[PDB]
Formats: structure tokens, C-alpha cells, sequence
């Protein structure tokens, strides 16, 4: 009824996607070979909303992969869930495009960008009512960042109306590994504040710390954070696949967190992350987790969330739980720290329960927060790119695929407007 | 899938392409006479040949003779072996005007042939030595042909530079000199080594009394072999070539990085040793470990690529790059503050047999681009003007056809390049 | 030979860590002789006497 | 509601602790894992005041275990009751204090103290209503008699009102072990004076006395010595834990066991001590435990009770048993040895029954006696204390780390004061 | 985490580390070459063979020690050993040639020029070490490498390090047995620098474990490998605290405290009271009250010292095996009982007891039998002034007509050096005999 | 516990021997399936000793200086799903042995480097079936292995079945029979 498309662009993109996928089926009890094998009648009442039909007790999802390396697409094919998706939603290229954004957007995300966007609307078109569009991507890499940017502004242009909403990951200094990737964060942001309705950052820096603190992990890969970010993200939208006390779906979230339309980007976490000793010695309970998801550490972003003053919060619960336990906490952290709340919105803070806990799980609480803090990573990309500028650190490269300078000055005002009004409700 | 030709003129070129065909045959597990991911570097013929992507051209026989009676004599398909009747004799004039005309058009139509045979072309490799006559003058020749033929597909190369002491030939800053104006025209990225470097560090690193050309041209092959890993090698943040030089080029003239490969160290010390991610990244920036006789510190890095291999965990990289930052002493240029390009392969080195690494568990190859080579240009310009200013060896080039003025004009590309270097590295 | 493919990155750990059910809960009892199970069984230890 | 939070310090308080949690969770069937496996919800109506309850069925001690040196960290956790305790309370420096009161109470003491009371006092915010703290230490050694001392007077400090019981082990020349204890031990008399409401010394030669003749242990270790001083234990706070007809908690026996603030040093000891072979050999009735309460050769401390008069003794008893026949059988104890009690008290005896006895044991007595012979062990200690510094035997390691010869003097000067006192009483 | 370093200096010291090293790999478990066969191991007990033991990324193990000498040959052995593998090849230091038993040589000459090379091997040993407890240290006194490489390495350790614990074994001089007619020099002069720059040394007479292997050990001829087995057994029960779980631990904190009363009395004896050939061990129990007479026993002094002439002012009795404090109690009682063995009025409870679970280990083919339980007594009594003033004797009296004056003054050496380390070994006997009187 | 995928397709029969060899045809390029269920296989084995590091992952094993094979049993559950049920490893080490008298000896052995079974099946007679295909595969008795620091469990088992019990222990942390028929000892005892 409220069917959701989802496109997975770039390397980072299709792993994140990938392991989403696979908390998914984990969540709805799906065979990797796409059969039913739960154990409850309740999760096949909302499975249309992620997979689609195929008849015989088989469910595919309703994921587009592209990505401009064949090798991306054939780790993910032959790895663990790699026959859950079907053959025809697979898009791939010849050769990646480089890290670079002009070589991704101009000329080989152009041509590729005709059956991208035709697989995605034969996809679109077998819907019921399509909610939305949902794609997952890199700001700091030169395929994901041009081919998410492109395909947005088409999917824009070509569906007014939809939400839209981008799970980008911001790059950060700290965790750089790219040299021309602040050029390719800046050519992105335009495009995000332009045509999305809402970006949810997360910075692999944070990620790093969060496993390192609170999980104490002894030696994190990419598969713990993209396990992290798959679980926020379903999380996220729990409210569509199952029932709960107060149902907040994507339409009434994105209603509820931006003031303005162009302040769009949200900053997300999730409560339950337990080391393993203390798994069976924490009694988690609503105050436990509200207290978690309001830390500083927990946060995703590495920009401190106590460095700005929240717009809006929202925090999604699952499980049963009285709603005024939830009301109580959620009054007490609005008075308590007061100070990191603007006083010209009457409730800072969204609410909302899901019955349905995650499997294996007593009850979780996802939490996203529209704070002034995410300036700082605005802020650090502008100076970095800034730098890079003032010397014509690597335009030799992007020019050479007939992009115009012109249009770093302009993204970089654009990316002090974004900064200036944040800036402005910053006090 | 993702195909690249290599091409190997003048006798260090040709071994060192040896070396490296060799590792990937033992890396691969393709044997030595052909008998059995590797289509990188390899065309699977219907009969289960494996024939390497691979040109060997030489104006003298005699070191192609070598391959075609040595152990690889089955490995490579007898058209890719171009031979001529007589050496350019250490003359770039020789190699490239009177001579190299005669087979440039077969080593260019067997080029075509090959990379017609493949779909996905990378690019191109290039091994040969500046010094050398042949090396010198039928590789601008044959490589400026191919970037007009081709032109925006990459074209990297991995060059032998003369040493400050080391010279085996007398007329090599003059063939130096000569190719280093093409050098800048056409390759898209080139890799100077030096012999002395290599020397040295066999000296001091595996210990070895007595060093030769193998141990040059396997620790060559393991730094090619590990650039041109993320092709064919599964692993977390893969660093194409198309990457790879958007990555190091922040102009485009300034595409000559340095090399070096970091875990070299003696077998009877290996076992002892934990061979951390922070310890061999921390050992990289050693001074003394750069394969290119010149001091870090003097210049200021610009950019710089690492490419891990085996176990290797990002964290663990992150806190390297970090810890190296904190280091002043690596300085960086003001305006690339992140100019670290972290590459990682799940891929672990193997050993050459009779070789004198050891199996390391991880290794990384660490590609920078600094202001400190200039000391090398510094070095061949200043020989050139010597050796110049009475004009030594002039006749010999003027009688092979190329003109006087052509000496003056290289001069003044080496002395531009030279101002170029030096500008690139003001603050801003 | 061929190329080796290591699983540790691909490892999924945070997978049990997330998820509140843990097969944890039973300890591998240590070895009498041992001077771990030497010292639980006599300065830990106390043999019933009323 | 009235909750209680344990302290352990020292490898030896460390040890006593760790037996307390087993016999206590014994008493309250508690199972090793941490689940609750009682029969009786009487076990189960007041647990509160050890164990905090983590919700799903599941108990944690409110104890905090630490010391210097990890190694005993590790030890306990490795022990069969260790999986049950809350691992951030496991807190440690670097490595053991050397038997050097200066080294744990003013540099190593001084680091980590900082940490223990944050997590003492997160602790103990989660109670109710926390009635004081009870806290296991050894005089003998470096790291109990230093920071646990410290830590003593900060809790002192930070808590003015709540009941403090420090149930110690103080060294005898009997069974020395340490050359440098008399220092540690007449560097503590004095905190433990001036900053404790009940202290219960304990000494080693007395548990090997106990062991060897009352109870004829064959090679009984430091197991069977903890396990005797735990039964003390868990006998002085039976009554906060289950009903009983006289109903006494720490506070009344503080206020009848302290008829002044500087005489609360106390002296325990155990009724139902009785050999395995000797179980049939007596039968268990009211009369021989209150005999054997007031026996010499049963106490647990070294002094012998005959030099001293008792200023006012405790009997806490538990099991069904008529209240009558207690009173009987006390008042005949006070009545044939009233020149063992002092004249100016009218009853020097006060008592209290429980209705819940130890497990195995039809019903038990916990005897506690304010005596004057106390002062006997202190005089040993004064005196060697004299011997060692009429020559400073070690008193440059201690100078070294910041000691001087004004705090040994004021040390030596309180003790002898508080020996004073007792002999003052002693008539 | 805790870890020690061991240095070893000398054609002695050398030895004693090759033998006590055996010793840990065999109680740790690890191959000649550095290998832990015992791969379950490694996730159990990791404290005990990490305390000595450095962790190798390709799972091999390496100790933590330094093999240093101004010449080749006894290092040589090792390369050439069985253990050549074992030890990582930079910190088998090697000198060009030996010090010919000249302290001068040692100290000032020959030893600035692999000084700095020591140093900088140890600053990397020290760098991986996370929990470093302390150093041990292991040289002998009458030699000219050895005490001339201690003094200059010593001093230099020190400044380094500072509070770290600096632990020594040295072998001391024998009364009668002499094998250098130089070495009371050398002993004279490293006096001074032992005396300034430690927290405990532990003297060593080789004609004292002669005598002991003679009685105990039945073996008539003993070599120098026996002695360096015995050594290696004190070490390593000393050791054993630190890497082993046992009731009432005794570091090197605690030992330090014990047993040095004040700053200029950290000389104590050293003796493994159970020592006994395999068939004569059969016929004993050993239980703890026999060993623990033996250990007061003059004849199983590893010293040429009279304690019946002296007094005992602190004792430490590691035991190791299985032993409960009650046996330790009644053995202490039995032995404060009587007279004969005479301890310092002023130190009452001069007893400091340590007991691990460990058993002690036997080597295969080993002299020490196999034995539950075994004890290492550590006692600082003023026994020892008697050795130290037959070595000021006979240090006069050699110097008294300047026999070998000029082969130090050669080598960059003062004549008032020797003034200044015998008034310095003067002053110390006289602390002790201060210190030695009742009040 | 439960794996996704069905291992009938893959493994012959239920119990299947994996020498080095065998890791090396069985890759988790495409195989991920073996890969994952040996290595939770190993974090069980790990997680039920209660120590800081896992000892049997696919990783160190391809990657282990001496061959080792592997000894997996597991149950057909589902049509793509299946179920780990134990685990068995074994190899070739050289060491050096002393018996009792403190008698020098040396030979290779085979050192088994561990035991698991997954708790849910405790008992019931699991793992003798492992015993007893190995010392049919490569055709050597019980004294002619070496154990490394049993626990109580398997010199219980070591007297349940063959009645080898009295296992002698060795300086290097390993136990064998008392019964050397090895011999050819270096050292006179
Ligand atoms: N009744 C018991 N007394 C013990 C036990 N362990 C040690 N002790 C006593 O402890 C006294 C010395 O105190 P500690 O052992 O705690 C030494 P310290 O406080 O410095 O702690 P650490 O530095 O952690 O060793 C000494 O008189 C021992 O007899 C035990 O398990 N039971
Ligand atoms: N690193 C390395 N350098 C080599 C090797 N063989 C030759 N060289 C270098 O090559 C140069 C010699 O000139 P060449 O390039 O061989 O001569 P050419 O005229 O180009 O070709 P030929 O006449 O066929 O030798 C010197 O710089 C040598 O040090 C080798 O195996 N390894």
C-alpha cells in the first residue's frame, strides 16, 4: 500500500544495501533463496511494502543495484544473500568512474543513467502506491556521489510529489581516505539540498568510535557499521511493516522534523548497543534507552550534537511499552537539557511505538535528530574544499570531462548558504 | 573483465619484465610453461594455454634469446617476442631515428592486435631505463605513437633513473635528458626508480653482501604486482588505475611519484618481528627506505598512496595515518590536507622461491608524489651541463639525424619541469 | 596455488552483539590439577562443614 | 527498601566478599549464572537489599569489587561465583600496592580513588533508600588498609548519616606474614576511628584456633576462614533480610553495641560451630548456643574475652525458638559471670531473632561483643609499632612517597589514646 | 599485563641466562625455536608466558632479553645452540673482543662502543612492553666485561628509567677459589656502582653450590652447568609470582619492601632449600616443616658465609607447589622457637611468606628431583659482612704494593678510584655492623 | 547454531574430512557457506571455554604454516537451511617428549588442536562417530596421538572408550598415554 523503492549506488552504496537486505530478511524470517520461513503470520501482513510477489511463497526485493564496477556486483551476487535479488534489477557498467564526479555525472553516469532510470521505473510502475524512493550512497566517492546526484535529480523531475530520502555517508578527515573526495561532498550537497527530502547523514569516524566505546569491539570491519546502519534504517521504517501504539510512517516524520524545506538533513542513532559483558547485566528498560539515544557518543555523527541546539528529535520505539512511560522520558530530557533545544518550537521532540520489537530483541528505540550540530561537517567540507580551491588542487581532472569551474564557486556559496542558515537558527 | 598490456623495451626493461611475469605466474599458480581473476594479465586460450599479456621487443637478440632458451621459452607466444639485428649501440639518436623506425610499425601493429584481443583496457606499462640507448629511444618513440593512437586511456610506466654514483654508461644523462621532455609529453604517470636505492636497501634491510640484477627486478615486480593487485584481487577499498592517478596528479605535469615496497626484511628476522599495521606504515616514511636516492624531508609530500595487502584491518590504518600526520617531520603540503590514499587488498604477497623476502603476513607499497625527487633532476642537470658545455658526445647524435638545437630545447623542458616542481611546493 | 579470501572482513560480530539473545551464559569449568583450578578449589573453595 | 552496598579493596577483602555473595546468594537462591532459582518468596520479598534486579528474572550484587592489581580482578572473575558480579564495578590500577599504606592512600589510592567514588556513587544512587555501606578490608596489607581507608573517609564525607561497617582483618605477630603490616595497621586505627560507626576486627590466629580445637578442621585454608567470617556475615544482617519477632537492623545494634563514639570496635563470633563427627555427638538447643556465643575458644577475635569485661554484647538469632527461653538463657549468662560484664550498664546483653536459619542448619546465633579485651591486640601492635621506629626500620620508602614522621607520631598517639579509653572503662 | 626484562652480561651472565631461559620455555611450554605447540593455551594462561615472553604476529614467541658481550664466541654458542632461533637475532649483542677481564676496559674503552646499541635495543624492547614490572640483571662481579659493562650500564638505566625495579644476580667472589688473580679489583670497583644504582642484588659463590652439589647431589665434579641450572631455579621461583596465581602474592614491590630495610641494605642471600638427587629425594617426605629448617641450614647457604655469626633481619620464603599457611605457620613458629637462629630486636615479624600453586619444574635429565612442593629463601642478614670484608683484605693488601695499577690507569682509569670504592665498601661493612647491634 | 544453506549439496556425506586442500576447493568466494559455519563453529568453541581469542577460523587455518584438516558433522533441517552440530581438528607438529623417569624422546604425532561440540547437543554420545572416522582415515590408533591440555571430559572419554586412561603429562602443556612405543629415545633417562 506504501511501497518503498530502493536503489543501492556505489561500492559503499551496495554493501550497506546488501546488509540491509539481509537484517530485512531476518526481520520478516525470508530464506535468502527468497521463500517464507517465519514463524508468524504478522510479518507477511506488510512484506509488500520492501518485496515483491513471485508466486510461489518466494519474495524478491524491491532493490535496484547499481554501481559502475562489475566487481562490486559480483562480490554481492555470490555472497551470502546474493540469490535474493533477482537478475533483471542488476545495473552495472564496464569501469568505475574513477573517483571522479565529473566522469561519473557527465559522461558515464549520463550514458548509464538511461537504463538506471528505465529499471527503476519498470519497478516503480508495478507498485500500488509508491510511498517513496529510498537510496543508499557515498558523499566521499566519485561513482556514488555523481550517479546518486544525477539519479535524484531525475527521479525529482520525474516524480514531483514522493518523499525522498538519501542514507549518505558523509566523509569526515578523521577516517579519510580519499584525496579528491571534498570535491565530490561538495558537488553532492547541492544536489541533496536541492531535490531531497531528507538526507540522513552518518560519518564512518563515528561509526569507528561508537564500536570502539560503547560496543568495545576488539577490531571493527565494514560489516559491523554496515550492520549498524542497516538496523537504523529499518528502524526507521518500522512503522509501515508493523502495527504500534502511535504509527509515524515517512510522510508524518518528514512533516514533523523540518521547519523549513531546504533543512533536510537529520543526524540518526539507535539505543540498544550493549557490550558483550554487559548484554546480560544491563536491565534496558525506556529510561535506559531514551538516556542512550540522547548520548553524545552514541550519535553517528562525529560533529557534537551539545556544539548546536536540536530543531527536532524524534525517537522511534519497538515493543510494547506505556506510552507514558515514553511521554515521562521524553518531558524529562526536554526539561533537563533545555538548553540543547530551541525555544521557538513549542515540542522539540517526536514520539514514536511500534509493537514489534527486532528479532532476537526485547524492545529498540531509533532515534534521529535535526540539529544545528551537523554545520560542523558543512563547515569542515567548505574549508577543506576551500583549500583544495585556492590553488587548483585537481580541476586539471574534472575540466578534462568538459565541466565548467564556474561551477565549484557557485556550489561552494550554495554550501555557505546551507552553512549561513543553519548558522542563522544557531545561537 | 579488466585487461592491461605490458610492454618491455631495452635489456632492464626485458628482465624486469621477466621478474614480474614470474611472480604473477607463481602468484596466479600458472605454470611456467603455460598449464594450470587472471584475466588481468592473461588471455585464456581454448586449448587451457595461458599466454601473458606481455610484448617483448628488443634491438639486440641476445636478451630475448634468453626468455626464448630459458624457462618461460612455452609462457609467451612467440609473435610477442620482436627482436632486431643490432642494439642502439646506448645511443638515444640510434634508438629512436635511423633504427627504431624499422620495427616500430610491427611492435606497434602487434600493440593494436593485442589490445583489440581485450575488451576492457586499463592501460598500458611500460619497463625500460633512461639510461640505456634502447630503452631510451625506441621507448619515446614507441610510447608517444600510442598516446596519439590512443591518447585518454592511461599509459603508466616504470622507468629506471641513473644513479648519483652508479653509471654504467657513460652517455646516460644525455639519453636521460633526452627522454625525460616525452616522459612529461605523453605517459600519464611515470615510475622512476633507481639502482643505488635498491642496492642499498639490500644492504641494509635483507642484509645480502652481495646483491644483483634479480633482487632488483623481483622487488620491481612486487611493487608492480601490488599496484596492479586491486584488478584482479578482492578487498576492501579498491584503488583502480583510473583512481590511482586522479588520486596522485593534482597537476598535469606533475605525475612522477616515487615507489617503494615497506616489509622487506631478512627471513631468519621475520619470524621475530609482529609486523604491525602502524609499525611497517610508521617504517614506510624511513628516509633510507625510498627506492629513489633522494631525502624525503628535504622536499614536502604532496600526495600520497598506500596499498595494504593481506591482514589489514582499517582501524588499524586509520590509526597509522593518523600517527603519521601527528609526525611533523612528514611534512605535507598546505593545500592537500587530506592528500593520504588509503588502498587495501585481502590479497597477501607471495614469495619467489630462492628469493630473498620473506612470507610476511600483511605488506603494503607506499606510491607518494613529492617535491623531494627534484634532487634527482637537479642531479642529471647539472651532469647534462657539464658534460654539455664543451659539447662531449654531440657528434654521434648530430650524425644520426636529430639536430643540435634538440639537446637546447630538452635543457629547458628539464629546466621548466625543474621550475614547475619548485613552485608547486610554495605554501599558499 | 590461488589467491586466498580471508572471511574476517566479511565477519558480521556485531550481529550476535545486537541481538539481546546471547548463547553466553555457561563458563567451561577449569581444570583441578590446574593452578587456576588448584586455587578455586582451595582458597576460593570451602568444604560443607555444617 | 533499606538497601545495602558492599565495598571490597584487597585481595583478602576481595576473597571475604566474594564468599559473602556466595553464601548470601545460597540463603536467597540465587544461582551462579545470576538467575533466581529460590523456593520461598521469602527469600525473594526483600532482595533488594544486595541485589539489584536487571528485570528478566535476573540479579546483580550492589557490590563494588576493586584493588590495586588487576590480577586479583581476574582471579575473582575467574572464580565460580565471579560471572555473577557487575563488571563496571570491577575497577583496578595498574599493579598491587606492595604492602605500602603511603602508595595506596596518597598516590595510587589517591588516581583511583576518583574513580571508585563515581561509580560508588552511581551506584548508590539507584536505591531507595540506601542504609549504609558494609566494606571488607585487610590491616595487614598495602592496598585494603590505605585506600580502603581513604575511600572510608570520602564516603564519610559524601554520606554524614549512613551506617559504615568495616569488617576487617587485623594482623597478629602469631601468624604474621607481612614484615610492614604493624605500619599499615597503626596507619589505619586511626581513619578507622574517626571515620567508621562499626568495626568488626578479625584475626587469622583466631579462625586457625577456631578451626584447629572448636570446629577440628584437619588442613582447613583461607576458603573455610572466609566461609566462617561470611556465616558472620550474613548472622549480623539476617534480620534486614527476612522477618523475625525482634527486629533489628544495623542501626539498633549500633546504637546498643556503642555506648561511646570511639568504642565502637566490635568482636563477632558464631554459635553453631560445631566438627562434622561431633553433628550427632550434641544436639542444637537454645542453651549451649548462647553458652557458646560468650565462649572464649569460639570467638573470632585472638583476645581472650576473660581479661576483659564486655561493655555490651550482641545475640542475633534466627529459626523458630521461643522468645522466653532466650531470654532465660541470657539473662542466666549475665547473672553467672556478672563480674565478666561491667556494673554501671544495667543490661549489658540485647538481642534480636530472626525467623528464617541459615540453610543446613536447624537454627543459628551471631554473637557481637563490645569487649574491653580489644585492647589487647592494639597494645601488641602499639608495641611493635614502637620497635620498629625506635630504629625507623622502614620508614624511608614511605618518607619517599611523601610520609612523615608527624603522621606516624599522631598515629601511634591515637591509638595509644583509644587503648587509653578502653582502660579507662577497664576496671 | 605485566613483563620483565632480563639482561645478561658477561661469559656468566650469558650462561646463567641460557639456562634460566631453558628453564621458562620448559615451564612455559615453548620450543627450543620459539614455537607454542600448545595452541589451547595460548587463549588460557596468557599472563604466564606473555610475563617473559614477547608475542609474535606469526604466533611465535620471542623473551624479552638482551644478550650483550664484548665478544663473540659465547654468543657464538647461542647462534650456533640449540636455542639460536629462539632469541631474536638484534638483541644478541656482540662486542669485537673480550675485556680480558679488565674493568677499565669494560667500562670506559670498549664499552661506549656498543653502550649506546645496548641502550637503544633495550628502549625497543621496553617500547613493546606495556606493563613492565622491572629488570633483571645478571653479570658477575670478579670479571672484567661483566662488572665493567653493569657500572657503565647501570648508571645509564637508571636515568632512563628511574623508578622501575632494577633486580641483579651476580656471582660473588669466592673466599678461596680464585680464577682471575685480578677480579677482588673488579669487584671492589663495581661495589660502588651495585651499591648506588639498584633496589636488590643477590650474592652468588660458586664454591658454595660446589659444596652443596657435593653433599646434597652426591656429584663429586660438579661443572658450571649445574650451577646455572640452580640459578635459573632461584630466578624463576622468584619469579613465579608474577606469572602464576597463588594465595598471598608476594611482586616485586612487596619483596622490595620487605627486604630492604633501608636504602644501603638490599644485599640478601638467596637458597633453594629443597635440593636433593633423585634417589636420595625417595626416601624423604619434604614436607613443608623439613624444607623449611633446611632453608636456615649454614651448609644450604648459596653463600660462603657463617649465619650463625650474624643475624637474620628480614626473611622471605616464596613456596611454590602445594603448601597451606597452616604448615607455613607452624614451620615459621618452630624456627622463631629456637635460639640458634638470631634475628634483630628491633624487627619482630621480619618474615615476609609467599606462596604460588606452581610447581616447581625439573628439566629433563636434571640434577633437582621432582619435588610437590619447594620454597626459595630470600634473607638480608649482616652474615654477609664477613665475605665482604676477606674481599676488602685481600683488595688492600693486593693494592697495598700497586700490583696491577697500571693496567686500569691504561685505560682511562684514576688511581683515587680505588681509594674511593674501598672507603665506599668500608662505610657499607660499618652499616652493618651499625646496624647489626641491638638497641 | 543454524546455518542458511544446505550443506547436502556441497558435503558427501555427514561427517566430512577437510584437509588444507580441501579449504583450498572449498573457498568462501562462493562457498561462504563452510567458511561461516566453521568459524561460528570456532567462536562457540571459544565463547564455551571463556577465553579473549578464538583458536579455529578459516583464516588462520589456510593460512597455518603445517597442513591441518577438519572434521565437520551437521543435519539436514530445511530445503536451504541446516544445522552446525560439531567440529574436529587435527594435525601433523613435531615435539619433544619425556615419559615418566624423565625420558628424552621426539617424533611426529598427531596433535589434536581441538574438541567441540555445540552445547544443544550435549551428551548423548556426540563426537565418538568423529573419533573413530578420523582414527579410520588416517590409520592411526590412540598412543599414537598427542592431546594438548585436555579437559576433564576427554581423558574421561579416553577411559570410556579404548580405556586409555592416566594420561601422562609433558613440560610443553600436552598429554599422552602412558604406553611409548616410539622409543629410540635421545637422552639415557
Ligand atoms: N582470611 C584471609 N586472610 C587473607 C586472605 N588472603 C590474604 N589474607 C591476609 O591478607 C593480609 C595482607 O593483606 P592483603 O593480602 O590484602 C595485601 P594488600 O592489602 O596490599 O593487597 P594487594 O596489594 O592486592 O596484595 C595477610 O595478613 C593475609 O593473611 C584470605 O583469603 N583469607
Ligand atoms: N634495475 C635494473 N636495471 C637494469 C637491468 N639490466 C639493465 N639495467 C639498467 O639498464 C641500463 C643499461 O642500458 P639498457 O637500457 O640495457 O641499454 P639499451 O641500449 O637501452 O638496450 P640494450 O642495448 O639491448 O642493452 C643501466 O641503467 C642498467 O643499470 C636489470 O636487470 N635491472
Amino acid at each position: 500500500m506504501r511501497e518503498i523503492v530502493h536503489i543501492q549506488a556505489g561500492q559503499c552504496g551496495n554493501q550497506i544495501g546488501s546488509k540491509f537486505w539481509e537484517v530485512i530478511s531476518d526481520e520478516h524470517g525470508i530464506d535468502p533463496s527468497g521463500q517464507y520461513v517465519g514463524d508468524s503470520d504478522l510479518q507477511l501482513e506488510r512484506i509488500n511494502v520492501y518485496y515483491n510477489e513471485a508466486g510461489s511463497n518466494k519474495y524478491v526485493p524491491r532493490a535496484v543495484l547499481v554501481d559502475l564496477e562489475p566487481g562490486t556486483m559480483d562480490s554481492v551476487r555470490s555472497g551470502p544473500f546474493g540469490q535474493l535479488f533477482r537478475p533483471d534489477n542488476y545495473v552495472f557498467g564496464q569501469s568505475g568512474a574513477g573517483n571522479n564526479w565529473a566522469k561519473g555525472h557527465y559522461t558515464e553516469g549520463a550514458e548509464l543513467v538511461d537504463n538506471v532510470l528505465d529499471v527503476v521505473r519498470k519497478e516503480a510502475e508495478s507498485t500500488d502506491c509508491l510511498q517513496g524512493f529510498q537510496l543508499t550512497h557515498s558523499l566521499g566517492g566519485g561513482t556514488g556521489s555523481g550517479m546518486g546526484t544525477l539519479l535524484i535529480s531525475k527521479i525529482r523531475e520525474e516524480y514531483p510529489d514522493r518523499i525522498m530520502n538519501t542514507f549518505s555517508v558523509v566523509p569526515s578527515p578523521k577516517v579519510s581516505d580519499t584525496v579528491v573526495e571534498p570535491y565530490n561532498a561538495t558537488l553532492s550537497v547541492h544536489q541533496l539540498v536541492e531535490n531531497t527530502d531528507s538526507t540522513f547523514c552518518i560519518d564512518n569516524e563515528a561509526l569507528y568510535d561508537i564500536c570502539f566505546r560503547t560496543l568495545k569491539l576488539t577490531t571493527p570491519t565494514y560489516g559491523d557499521l554496515n550492520h549498524l546502519v542497516s538496523a537504523t534504517m529499518s528502524g526507521v521504517t518500522t512503522c509501515l511493516r508493523f502495527p504500534g501504539q502511535l504509527n509515524a510512517d515517512l510522510r508524518k516524520l518528514a512533516v514533523n522534523m523540518v521547519p523549513f524545506p531546504r533543512l533536510h538533513f537529520f543526524m540518526p542513532g539507535f539505543a540498544p548497543l550493549t557490550s558483550r559483558s554487559n548484554q546480560q547485566y544491563r536491565a534496558i528498560t525506556v529510561p535506559e534507552l531514551t538516556q542512550q539515544c540522547f548520548d553524545a557518543k552514541n550519535m553517528m555523527a562525529a560533529c557534537d550534537p551539545r556544539h548546536g541546539r536540536y530543531l527536532t528529535a524524534a525517537a522511534i520505539f519497538r515493543g510494547r511499552m506505556s506510552m507514558k512511560e515514553v511521554d515521562e522520558q521524553m518531558l524529562n530530557i526536554q526539561n533537563k537539557n533545555s538548553s540543547y533545544f530551541v525555544d521557538w518550537i513549542p515540542n522539540n521532540v517526536k514520539t514514536a511505538v511500534c509493537d514489534i520489537p527486532p528479532r532476537g530483541l526485547k524492545m529498540s528505540a531509533t532515534f534521529i535528530g535535526n540539529s544545528t550540530a551537523i554545520q560542523e561537517l558543512f563547515k569542515r567540507i567548505s574549508e577543506q574544499f576551500t583549500a583544495m580551491f585556492r590553488r587548483k588542487a585537481f580541476l586539471h581532472w574534472y575540466t578534462g570531462e568538459g565541466m565548467d569551474e564556474m561551477e565549484f564557486t557557485e556550489a561552494e556559496s550554495n554550501m555557505n548558504d546551507l552553512v549561513s542558515e543553519y548558522q542563522q537558527y544557531q545561537e | 573483465m579488466r585487461e592491461v598490456i605490458s610492454i618491455h623495451i631495452g635489456q632492464a626493461g626485458v628482465q624486469i619484465g621477466n621478474a614480474c611475469w614470474e611472480l604473477y605466474c607463481l602468484e596466479h599458480g600458472i605454470q611456467p610453461d603455460g598449464q594450470m581473476s587472471f584475466s588481468t594479465f592473461f588471455s585464456e586460450t581454448g586449448s587451457g594455454r595461458h599466454v601473458p599479456r606481455a610484448v617483448m621487443v628488443d634491438l639486440e637478440p641476445t636478451v630475448i634469446d634468453e626468455i626464448r632458451t630459458g624457462t618461460y621459452r612455452s609462457l609467451f607466444h612467440p609473435e610477442q617476442l620482436i627482436t632486431g639485428k643490432e642494439d642502439a649501440a646506448n645511443n638515444y639518436a640510434r634508438g629512436h631515428y635511423t633504427i627504431g623506425k624499422e620495427i616500430i610499425d610491427l611492435t606497434l601493429d602487434r600493440i593494436r592486435r593485442l589490445a583489440d584481443n581485450c575488451t576492457g583496457l586499463q592501460g598500458f606499462l611500460v619497463f625500460h631505463s633512461f639510461g640505456g640507448g634502447t630503452g631510451s629511444g625506441f621507448t619515446s618513440l614507441l610510447m608517444e605513437r600510442l598516446s596519439v593512437d590512443y591518447g585518454k586511456k592511461a599509459k603508466l610506466e616504470f622507468s629506471i633513473y641513473p644513479a648519483p654514483q652508479v653509471s654504467t654508461a657513460v652517455v646516460e644523462p644525455y639519453n636521460s635528458i633526452l627522454t625525460t621532455h616525452t616522459t612529461l609529453e605523453h605517459s600519464d604517470c611515470s615510475f622512476m626508480v633507481d639502482n643505488e636505492a635498491i642496492y642499498d636497501i639490500c644492504r641494509r634491510n635483507l642484509d645480502i653482501e652481495r646483491p644483483s640484477y634479480t633482487n632488483l627486478n623481483r622487488l620491481i615486480g612486487q611493487i608492480v604486482s601490488s599496484i596492479t593487485a586491486s584488478l584482479r584481487f578482492d578487498g576492501a577499498l579498491n584503488v583502480d588505475l583510473t583512481e590511482f592517478q586522479t588520486n596522485l596528479v593534482p597537476y598535469p605535469r606533475i605525475h612522477f611519484p616515487l615507489a617503494t615496497f615497506s616489509p622487506v626484511i631478512s627471513a631468519e628476522k621475520a619470524y621475530h618481528e609482529q609486523l604491525s599495521v602502524a609499525e611497517i606504515t610508521n617504517m614506510c616514511f624511513e628516509p633510507h627506505n625510498q627506492m629513489v636516492k633522494c631525502d624525503p624531508r628535504h622536499g614536502k609530500y604532496m600526495a600520497v598512496c598506500l596499498l595494504f595487502r593481506g591482514d589489514v584491518v582499517p582501524k588499524d590504518v586509520n590509526a597509522a595515518i593518523a600517527t603519521i600526520k601527528t609526525k611533523r617531520s612528514i611534512q605535507f603540503v598546505d593545500w592537500c590536507p587530506t592528500g593520504f590514499k588509503v588502498g587495501i587488498n585481502y590479497q597477501p604477497p607471495t614469495v619467489v622461491p630462492g628469493g630473498d623476502l620473506a612470507k610476511v603476513p600483511r605488506a603494503v607499497c607506499m606510491l607518494s608524489n613529492t617535491t623531494a625527487i627534484a634532487e634527482a633532476w637537479a642531479r642529471l642537470d647539472h651532469k647534462f651541463d657539464l658534460m654539455y658545455a664543451k659539447r662531449a658526445f654531440v657528434h654521434w647524435y648530430v650524425g644520426e639525424g636529430m639536430e643540435e638545437g634538440e639537446f637546447s630545447e630538452a635543457r629547458e623542458d628539464l629546466a621548466a619541469l625543474e621550475k614547475d616542481y619548485e613552485e608547486v611546493g610554495v605554501d599558499s | 596455488t590461488s589467491p586466498i579470501g580471508r572471511n574476517r572482513p566479511r565477519h558480521d560480530s556485531v550481529a550476535d552483539l545486537m541481538r539481546q539473545d546471547m548463547l553466553a551464559g555457561v563458563r567451561a569449568e577449569v581444570d583441578p590439577n590446574s593452578p587456576t583450578g588448584l586455587k578455586n578449589a582451595r582458597d576460593f573453595g570451602h568444604r560443607r562443614i555444617w
